[PDB]
């Protein structure tokens, strides 16, 4: 079962290093032909590799970012890692690690992918998310369907998560993606249950932010 | 310990100059000038398709001109050709593999193995190497270039059914090409044979037929590509070199970080590399300059093997191939240059032409885009045979085809060995037939053992067969 | 190092119908017996997923309706019959020298009917306005063409500041769009006031689409 | 005046039918059915077109069995072979136009041809035809084969380059054939020559040796019949034989009438025949049976005019053609038959067989079907050749381009004449011109006059030019 | 000018020999590939070659006729003979005088045709015809227009005339080809009229013959 | 000798249109370069006429509408566009050896409307009578094609013998034929016997046409 794990510090203030780990499993990094690695997708951008390891300790840096960039490896304990030194808002991005293979022909190829960790590099302060319950509008003639929302406000930086009774309810879901406004993001999530499904069954917004390590429970309930 | 070889040549050197005002000397430049080139090319591209592009042709064509140059002046046998060989081309495929595999710069641990070849070079010189050369006997050699002209041939044998393959005769709709190669090879092939014969028989007065004669290759590629040329309606394969030239390495990587533990272990694939240049270039220094051809005078063991894979070292350096001294290339270029037995005329001048043309291949494009394949596939061919030549070996397996009846220059050899002679060439088709399936697999960088395995130990399990004047007069 | 240029930037292509994709090479990038170019298709909020390898080969597990070609300094992707899930980004990268560089990416859209949005607003939560701050929430869900407006109306007269807006990526399963506008005011202003009202005009109607409350009423 | 060549050949007669179990004859049967049933089909055909087929390929397919089986049988030179010829072709072709134009019965006319034939021949035969034969010297006999080799090959040439302009090399839309045909050509005749030579050559035990050299010519045609049959995708022109045959005649016309002063008047036209069967047949007598062969025994010059041309007079009221004895065929027909110099065996078997077998030709047509006619034109070249052996005049036309170092057997004729050979050789050389341009015109049916012409005159205004030792060593 | 001429006897008595003369001009027959001849066309039929001379005196005679067939010449008086020995009635027909011509590639074709001459043969009498005329039968429902008859019967040898009014009444007459039977003719002729024409205006048949020298008008009258 | 055989016998075709006529060999006719084979045109009361000569060359002076073709044992004439001038019997013949044959002719007619036939009956006139012989006559006039049949019936037997019929050439002004049947009795005979007909039964209708009369009778 080939896994690949991301973990980062989240946010970084201006200049400072950046040291990003991933730990994997179902693969050796003793293995000839294998390597692991970094690539990075900037917000609403495509890709950009940056550096890789193998077996040899030999070790490929993106040239321009070479300098800033030092990539190691725990062979014995399944890890690699990489250091961006002085980073800036330009390195505000996503960090993929990811496996290459040698291929059969030669050349190599991304086979397997973390599931990412988000950066931010931002000097403004980190600010936990108000959770706000959206039941519909009172004395509204209610239909064959109903909408609930729930709004997130006022964190910082990138990610949040957000999920309905925590998973359990995942049809007629749209959870939109954040705005950024004065330091502060907005987002917000909308969910489409049978009238006769609410109230009658209780329905949760869960919401969780990393960077502030809050973990809430909003119940929708009738105004 | 290397300097009686200079002091052997030096002298001769500056008189050699003068020597290379000859006709046949001209001759020879221009079919050498193909020779090399033709192999310059097709594994200059082969090398770029196996390492993508990292180590290509017009690399292959800088080290084979400025290292030809180079040894050309400062060899101690200047008859020696320097160019790339098959052995070479899968090393730089293997050690290519491993490299990416392994995730290693190519070309930098590609450096190190230079260094290595360097160090290696520089402690088997200084100390009496060439001392094992000594040691290595008829029976070696006589194995080594049959086995290398049967291959050869085969090879030659082998592009032209390629080219069958590609094209292969059928209806609609490609076509008419396969045929017309084969013509035009056979067609090359026939008229060198016959302007050869032309030169040693009667017809034709002096100078006029020796010269015609000597220029037999040559006149018979004109003639042949003027065929292909008057022949503008079907596609044949030509000569094809790169327009225009194109792509000092940093020991520690380019795009690495090129490990430390590598860069100390680089030094057992650079003493592979090293086992197979000395083995070829060594054993073919010996056959050209052999007692049976009248060339017995300016030649040395020890100065071509510190030139050839010193340049080697350099060449790794500067991104460039390292090369041997072919053997097949070598012996045709001594034969050019041969007169008929009687003396070889002994030039630094024809290398340095053949060197220095195929450096400037890449401005004769225009001309050598008018050369068809399948012409030079002839000559191949030709050359394949004409190798054969001096080799007992092939004498003696002929001679078992042969009726008893007819007897060889020395009555011993047959009258003691009516069954026995077949038997000793017998071992030697054996061993030939060993080192054929060794070098048959990919398993095949093997075989410079393999050839001294069978040869020096046969060369000891044999006494046991025979004696001391029997197998004597053998070899 | 090797630049690679893909087009379109961005293709909407009917369900059913054929997606293809373009990928040029700064240099060659293929032997005389293989080509070195990788396709992955990146679904939006998951990491990339590989397709192709070689150009043409497909990888295992990938769905046959996506196929490779191309060589040289030029490569495609297709995707036949395009199915609703195959809304992505695809991404093409060579491997042919160190570094491996990736295209810019190409996201493939599904065309479809042109729907009309749901629309809902909500007044601030009582829990956000005992803190001082009001958000007037409107969502404009499962409309087509992803281009629509959001008018807030306050006592009649339009409102444009203090509004953000958030689209939702196409649905991989019904193609459409959704989106939400939030007018944030103080609870103080917010009380000053009566009616709000968000519009939602789309193309799929001449007469907007509108939902409204007044303050401290029901 | 007969009689003395019966007597000489009827006890030879009863020996020559064991004389013949030889395997070295079989390869000759085969070799010589081939040489004589290719020019039987295209002179057939050509002889068809010509006369819009009231004289064919099968009236000249049967005439040349059964005249063969008879002459074969009754013949004083059994190693005659008869068939058609290219002059015999041009008088038909001329004879016909004439005929039509005039409105005279074509097949009728020639029938009284025929009957003055026989009676020309019942005199001269009666009355010592052959004396004037022995007035025809090597001086003529060389002429005469030489021009008539080198037509030969020029013309076997001349097929061939016919075959690349009916399928020129070009692309679309007929292709790829062409090389092929010259590929199947040239690899038959290079067999041919080289299976000669491993006869000759070391290699090789006895009678595997001499018999599988002797089968060379078979040999050769069958490799290359196989090559063709494993190459099914090109088109090949391959021997065509009638399916079966199809077409005693009235002097006084068929469908005439045909007038009485013209059937005096045919005595010109067969005197010219006569002229020309005379003269072919007699010189060819002259060169297989040469003091020069081994064979001094069993031949005559008198039964053979009256068999050959009687057989024609006999053939012609058939509605046959005529034959003469052909040079080219007979020669190699004697060389095959010929042993390395060494005996020659002399059957009545060997050419029975191939008029035989040239007979049921019609039945053979599905292996004959298979046999590709390039094939046929390389052994064809390999008969032109080696046709040209022992003639002196060729040797000589060599010699001329050959140093004055090299000298003959005798010392006499080029130390006595190390310019003036030169110019004898140049006479020679420029009465072949001559005949050559002569022989150009359809006023080539002259021929046989220039050539006696050319000949005893020259030789009568040679005496002018040097002396009874001088030219008397010269032939 | 090439003219051939062919005169022959006209008619001729059975067991007899016919001698054909052809004269002709624009050519003579000293040229070499040139020939001249004879065809015959029976009446109502095809072509039969019968024989060719050349100047070489040589002869091509069609088989089976060969035996009663001699062809000859007088080259200098411009003329070919055929003669027919022991003529019967199968020898009736047209005969033409026909050039052949040497074609370039061989072969020949016939150049040019005299206009030919016509023979008969015949063991009969020269008889004078019966001429009838041939009203509508007797009481016939006549219609808008009526046909009338003419009956020329019992004649030899040909040829016989027939009009109508002497050709004033031109238009709608068919005058159908002579039969023979037992050595004598039979010929007919129809007109046409309207109704209203006949018995109103008169139409009288005339018959006129040579051979006999006999020439008849009969008045077609009501029965 | 070469027998030829042409074919159709007769062909009728539109004017304007394509005629086509054929002519097939008992051997072959030709070399591997030529075709001996000549066609000529017989326009009726006229010599035969060179038209083609070696199968495919035109003769000098002849019309281009007309196109020879074919080899071996199989040629074909060509006329095209068809005239009214070249309604005429084509004859073909070799040149391959002697004697030279003819094909059997193909008679070209020009095409017309199937038209019917206009059918007349004619007792013996009372002149004939009073020599003692009697014939009938039947007039088939305009119709078209030329081919019909003609019954002649005694109180309803049919009788054949005596009969002889004669037709018109085709009408060079209106494209019919026209024939006529003429039965003759002893007056004897005729007076015996009561009713005489002649039916003519042709392509233009299933039934024929029939007239009659009563001897004596009116
Ligand atoms: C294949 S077997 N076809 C051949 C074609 C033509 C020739 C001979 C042509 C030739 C030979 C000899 C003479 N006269 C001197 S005896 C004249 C000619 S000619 O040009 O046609 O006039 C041959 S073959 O050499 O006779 O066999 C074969
Ligand atoms: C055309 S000039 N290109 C050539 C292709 C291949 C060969 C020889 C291949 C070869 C040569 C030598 C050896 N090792 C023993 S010395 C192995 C091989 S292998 O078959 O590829 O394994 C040549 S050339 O004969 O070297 O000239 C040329």
């Amino acid at each position: 079962e080939v896994k690949l794990q991301e973990s980062g510090p989240g946010k970084l203030q201006p200049s400072q290093t950046l040291s990003l780990t991933c730990s994997f499993s179902g693969f050796s990094l003793t293995t000839s032909g294998i390597g692991v690695g970094w690539i990075r997708q900037p917000s609403g951008k495509g890709l950009e590799w940056l550096a890789h390891i193998w077996w040899s300790a030999s070790k490929y840096y993106n040239t321009a970012l070479k300098s800033r960039l030092t990539i190691s490896k725990d062979t014995s304990n399944n890890q690699v890692f990489l250091k961006i030194a002085s980073v800036d808002t330009a390195d505000t991005a996503t960090y993929y690690c990811a496996r290459a293979y040698y291929g059969n022909y030669g050349g190599y190829y991304f086979d397997y992918w973390g599931q990412g960790t988000t950066l931010t590099v931002s000097s403004a302060k980190t600010t936990a998310p108000s959770v706000y319950p959206l039941a519909p509008v009172c004395g509204d003639t209610t239909g064959s369907s109903v909408t609930l929302g729930c709004l997130v406000k006022g964190y910082f930086p990138e990610p949040v998560t957000l999920t309905w009774n925590s998973g359990s309810l995942s049809s007629g879901v749209h959870t939109f993606p954040a705005v950024l406004q004065s330091d502060l993001y907005t987002l917000s999530s909308s969910v489409t249950v049978t009238s006769s499904t609410w109230p009658s069954q209780s329905i949760t917004c869960n919401v969780a932010h990393p960077a502030s390590s809050t973990k809430v429970d909003k119940k929708i309930e009738p105004r | 310990g290397l300097v009686r070889d200079i002091r052997r040549r030096y002298p001769y050197y500056l008189s050699d100059i003068t020597d290379a005002f000859s006709p046949q000397v001209l001759a020879a430049v221009i079919f050498i000038y193909f020779a090399a080139l033709s192999p310059a090319i097709t594994f200059g591209g082969l090398l770029g398709e196996k390492t993508r592009n990292q180590m290509g042709v017009s690399e292959l064509l800088i080290s084979t001109a400025v290292q030809g140059i180079l040894f050309a002046l400062l060899g101690a046998q200047p008859l020696l050709v320097v160019g790339f060989s098959g052995p070479l081309l899968v090393f730089e495929e293997a050690f290519f593999s491993f490299c990416e595999t392994n995730g290693l710069e190519y070309i930098v641990g590609r450096v190190w193995i230079g260094f290595w070849l360097i160090l290696l070079v520089v402690l088997v010189v200084a100390f009496e190497g060439s001392f094992l050369v000594r040691f290595i006997s008829r029976y070696t050699q006589e194995i080594f270039s049959f086995l290398i002209s049967l291959i050869f041939i085969y090879e030659t044998f082998s592009k032209l059914i390629k080219i069958f393959q590609d094209h292969p005769l059928q209806k609609t709709y490609l076509p008419n090409t396969a045929l017309l190669s084969l013509v035009l090879m056979a067609g090359t092939f026939f008229f060198a044979m016959m302007l050869r014969k032309f030169k040693n028989s009667s017809y034709f007065p002096g100078k006029l037929r020796r010269v015609i004669g000597d220029f037999g290759v040559p006149i018979s590629i004109l003639i042949m590509v003027l065929v292909d040329f008057f022949i503008q309606d079907t596609y044949t394969q030509k000569l094809s070199v790169p327009d225009g030239f194109k792509v000092v390495i940093h020991p520690l990587g380019l795009r690495s970080e090129f490990p430390i533990w590598m860069m100390f272990a680089s030094a057992l694939p650079a003493l592979l590399v090293f086992i197979l240049i000395f083995l070829e270039s060594q054993i073919t220094t010996l056959i050209v300059s052999k007692p049976e051809r009248k060339m017995v005078k300016g030649s040395g063991f020890h100065l071509d093997l510190l030139l050839v894979v010193g340049m080697g070292g350099v060449a790794a350096l500067f991104g460039m191939p390292w090369l041997s001294a072919t053997t097949v290339r070598s012996v045709t270029h001594a034969n050019a240059l041969t007169v008929m037995i009687q003396e070889v005329k002994e030039q630094r001048i024809s290398g340095l032409l053949v060197a220095v043309l195929v450096g400037l291949s890449i401005l004769m494009e225009p001309i050598l885009s008018r050369i068809p394949l399948a012409v030079l596939f002839g000559i191949f061919l030709y050359m394949g045979v004409t190798s054969l030549s001096g080799i007992q070996l092939f004498d003696r397996i002929l001679l078992l085809f042969k009726p008893p009846k007819y007897h060889p220059d020395v009555p011993y050899v047959k009258r003691v060995k009516t069954w026995r002679m077949h038997l000793f060439t017998g071992i030697q088709i054996i061993c030939l037939a060993v080192l054929w399936v060794v070098k048959s697999t990919p398993a095949s960088l093997a075989l410079p053992f393999v050839l001294i395995l069978t040869v020096p130990l046969r060369r000891v399990l044999l006494p046991l067969i025979f004696r001391n004047v029997e197998l004597q007069c053998l070899d | 190092d090797i630049v690679m240029t893909q087009s379109p930037a961005s293709l909407a292509v009917s369900l059913g119908q054929r997606a293809t994709i373009s990928c040029r090479a700064s240099q060659s990038v293929s032997t005389s017996s293989y080509s070195y170019m990788n396709w992955y298709q990146q679904k939006p909020g998951q990491p990339p997923k590989l397709l192709i390898k070689y150009a043409s080969n497909l990888e295992s597990g990938v769905p046959a309706r996506f196929s490779g070609s191309g060589s040289g300094t030029d490569f495609t992707l297709n995707i036949h019959p395009l199915e609703e899930e195959d809304t992505a980004t695809y991404y093409c990268q060579h491997s042919w020298e160190i570094p491996w560089t990736f295209g810019g990416g190409t996201k493939v859209e599904i065309k479809r009917a042109d729907a009309a949005p749901t629309v809902s607003i909500f007044p601030p939560s009582s829990e956000q306005l005992t803190s001082g701050g009001a958000s007037v929430v409107c969502f404009l869900n499962n409309f087509y063409p992803k281009d629509i407006n959001v008018k807030w109306k306050i006592d009649g007269s339009e409102r444009q500041n203090g509004v953000l807006n958030s689209w939702t990526d196409q649905d991989s399963k019904d193609s459409t769009y959704s989106m939400s506008s939030t007018l944030t005011l103080t609870k103080d202003e917010y009380e000053r006031h009566n009616s709000y009202t968000c519009e939602a005009t789309h193309k799929t109607s001449t007469s907007p689409i509108v939902k409204s409350f007044n303050r401290n009423e029901c």
